[PDB]
């Protein structure tokens, strides 16, 4: 079992989908002692467990897969202090690249860094854009085969900064003078104005 | 090398014919990257010498079956 | 039929806040962002693997801390191989690739908190030790 | 304990007897017992003690006699040995690690508790050789 005294937990809350909790006496085989943030003893009860929290070590590393209870509110703890703290945009989920739009720009994108990742292996570096172009550019020299960069998400969650980037990391990485950036961006404003819409949760 | 840009599952209070093809559109990409993942899988454990049938497949084709195929 | 010519490499893109704050980060926006992307399903898919996976040389670094200075071999693999099997006794939560240790889901944790209690047993008796060395001491100026 | 040993703890315990009263607090107990060479652990001393509160384990006082069964409660080197040999495996011990292990886990102690006992004990490079540190302060 292991819920001994001093484990963290995690346990649902409306305000905030999971707070964290400590285990305040060992769990035997009906309800729980837990510890709260926001008073000492609040009480939470077993049904016919809270999930397991990670050790400290492990919590802020650069590739959710590292952790070793995988599940939703560890990831949202994870991305949520990479994002908050540490202001890296940029996740690893297996193979997936996981962004997180800031709204902010960021020196992030500067041509040393450019410079930075190519030539190198991909989990050699904290993941971003680049590393995900730079495998994808070499994987093309490499062999014949086409290669592919899929960007899901909502509209808002800025899919077109990160196509835009990707090219730049191509247009330098190849050294081209060509010019195929300007036109690319250019493009949007017509595609954005035929092919888009308004829906009722979001603008364009 | 292509750039796919594309629309992300998507759930509304009220929910209609559009969402019902995006959620297609988004099964069927969901199934592609379990493909890759899977594959690269294997590879990755033969790599590690590792005997393949202890990584177990999950699959939605018994979704897809049910819009796409005959009588969906 | 386009994509299936290709290699495919993903990117998934997240809305933190509906306000567009610069760096905040809204819990209820962003686990619903994460659950549509895939992402969770795709995390709960690789739960049920071996998503743990471990260098050798780095593993024994950290829990040489468990490991008895007997049993610790010139042979790494054999090594962690007797460290492992002692320590997690059912061998089914782990794999001895070639070359890294593949763990479940949940196991790295527990090797994590085995190796804090025997950590955190040793500091207390070391440093109880000293505590009642001193005081001792200070009893020896008392007497003086 | 017999007389004798009644006695020569007796002395001790007026010795850190400091209100005249023949008594010391709670808090004094594990000191008495630190004092006669023992090396008990905070939690031993408390359950000995009987679990006191804050208030009484501050200002409630008691006698030797009240003590003594609790000294002998109490009372009834290889792991310490590797317990050192945690931090080390050349023979030695970083004095930054094993002071910040002995002040932020277990019955953390205070910087200057560890940097007196440490007080010539390290070396230029920051060394403690830990068996004869710890043969020196177990004598």
């Amino acid at each position: 079992e292991l819920y001994t005294k001093y484990a963290r937990v995690w346990i649902p809350d409306p305000e905030e989908v999971w707070k964290s909790a400590e285990l305040l006496k060992d769990y035997k085989p009906k309800v729980l002692q837990l510890r709260l943030e926001e008073g000492k003893d609040l009480e939470y009860c077993l049904d016919p467990l809270p999930p397991l929290r990670n050790p400290d070590i492990l919590v802020g590393e650069n590739d959710l897969t590292a952790l070793s209870y995988l599940h939703e509110p560890a990831v949202l703890h994870n991305l949520k202090v990479r994002f908050i703290d540490s202001k890296l945009i940029y996740t690893y989920c297996g193979i997936v690249l996981v962004a997180i739009n800031p709204y902010e720009q960021l020196p992030i994108y500067g041509e040393d860094i450019i410079n930075a990742y190519s030539g190198q292996n991909m989990g050699d570096m904290d993941p971003h854009i680049f590393a995900v172009a730079e495998e994808a550019y070499k994987q093309m020299a490499r062999d014949e085969r086409n290669q592919s960069i899929i960007v899901s998400g909502e509209s808002g969650a800025g899919k077109t900064v990160s196509a835009k980037y990707a090219m730049r990391y191509f247009a330098t990485v190849s050294g081209s003078a060509a010019n195929v950036e300007e036109k690319v961006l250019a493009s949007n404003p017509i595609m954005e104005s035929i092919g888009n819409a308004k829906t009722t949760r979001n603008d364009n | 090398i292509g750039v796919l840009d594309i629309y992300g599952f998507e759930t509304f209070e009220i929910n209609s014919f559009e969402q019902f093809c995006i959620n297609y559109a988004n099964e069927k990409l969901q199934q592609q990257f379990n493909m890759h993942v899977f594959k690269l899988e294997q590879e990755e454990y033969m790599k590690e010498q590792i005997p393949w049938t202890l990584i177990d497949f999950y699959d939605n084709q018994p979704c897809i079956n049910l819009i796409e195929a005959k009588m969906g | 039929e386009t994509l299936n010519a290709t290699t495919p490499h993903y990117v998934r893109c997240i809305k933190p806040n509906d306000f567009k704050f610069p760096f905040t980060f809204d819990e209820k926006r962003a686990v619903q962002q994460l659950r549509a992307c895939g992402v969770l399903e795709t995390i709960r898919i690789s739960a049920a693997g071996f998503p743990s996976r471990w260098t050798y040389q780095e593993f024994f670094s950290r829990y040489r801390v468990l490991m008895k200075q007997k049993d610790v071999l010139s042979d790494r693999k054999q090594t962690c191989k007797n460290v492992l099997e002692k320590l997690i006794l059912d061998k089914d939560k782990y794999q001895f690739g070639k070359t890294k240790i593949f763990f479940r889901a949940g196991q790295v944790a527990y090797l994590e908190k085995i190796r804090a209690d025997k950590l955190r047993a040793a500091c207390i008796r070391i440093q109880k030790t000293i505590r009642g060395w001193l005081m001792r001491k200070k009893y020896m100026r008392m007497r003086r | 304990f017999n007389k004798d040993q009644l006695e020569e703890f007796k002395e001790a315990f007026e010795l850190f007897d400091r209100v005249g009263d023949g008594k010391i607090l709670y808090s004094q107990c594990g000191d008495v017992m630190r004092a006669l060479g023992q090396n008990p652990t905070n939690a031993e001393v408390l359950k000995v003690l009987g679990n006191p509160k804050s208030d009484e384990l501050k200002s409630r006082r008691v006698d030797f006699e009240t003590f003594l069964p609790m000294l002998q409660a109490v009372a009834k080197y290889e792991d310490y040995l590797e317990g050192f040999r945690v931090f080390d495996g050349n023979g030695k011990v970083m004095g930054a690690e094993l002071r910040h292990v002995l002040t932020t886990l277990g019955e953390k102690m205070t910087e200057e508790e560890v940097e007196t006992v440490l007080a010539g004990h390290e070396d230029s490079n920051g060394c403690i050789n830990y068996e004869a540190f710890l043969k020196h302060i177990l004598s």
